[PDB]
DNA sequence: CTTGACAAAAGTGTTAAATTGTGCTATACTGGGAGCCGTCACGGATGC
DNA sequence: GCATCCGTGAGTCGAGGGAAGCACAATTTAACACTTTTGTCAAG
């Protein structure tokens, strides 16, 4: 059944149970901005 | 103090590139419509 | 040059590719006028410290 | 807007002390050592 | 005709990565009493 409808899915689905693993890779680890920071010693551009 | 940004300038790595050049005893020049020397280092590395 | 110019008349063909290329490099010298004696350092330039930090 | 001192922060000579640069040591000694293949494969250029 | 030499081989990101003395002469630095100038405070 649609929880926002209450009316049913015109087919039926495929509905079980599966192991599901959560990752190392999260967005809280990679999600990065900046404006200005840091720059090169030679170059003068910015680090990485 | 919301104005526009200027307009930019020669970067600091072409300056290093032209340096590193020139200690590889090679002669680089940034001339001008009429072929004369332009200086790019703001008249920082010219002997007086 | 003009020693380079005569020998290109040369009928062997490699005789001609030899002088041709010893030509374009005279031609390159005398037209950009440096001078061959400048391919040898008698002063190492110094890269400025700070690229060199 | 001024002198009329004066505590002090700064500048000025010498000096004793670390700190640093240089020479010297006399039995005889006399040509290095780390190398070491999945050697990377493949075009482009020179040149014998 | 092959032999040899040389330059080339994707991008962004993170993650951790990080024979030696000894003596002696010069030289430099630290320190130290002294003259300063440089600020101040006092009234005129």
């Amino acid at each position: 059944y649609d929880g926002r409808t209450g009316e049913p899915i015109e087919g039926p689905i495929v509905v079980g149970q599966m192991f599901i693993m959560k990752l190392y890779h999260m967005v809280e680890d990679k999600m990065h901005a900046r404006s200005t920071g840091p720059y090169s010693l030679i170059t003068q551009q910015p680090l990485g | 103090k919301g104005e526009d940004v200027p307009e930019p300038s020669v970067p600091e790595s072409f300056r290093v590139l032209v340096k590193e050049l020139q200690a590889l005893a090679l002669d680089v020049q940034t001339l001008d419509e009429k072929d004369n020397p332009v200086d790019i280092f703001e008249g920082l590395a010219s002997k007086r | 040059e003009k020693e380079l110019l005569e020998e290109m008349k040369h009928p062997s063909r490699a005789r001609r590719a030899k002088a041709r290329k010893r030509l374009e490099v005279v031609r390159a010298f005398l037209d950009s006028g440096n001078r061959p004696e400048w391919m040898i350092l008698e002063a190492v330039p110094v890269l400025p410290p700070d690229l060199r930090p």
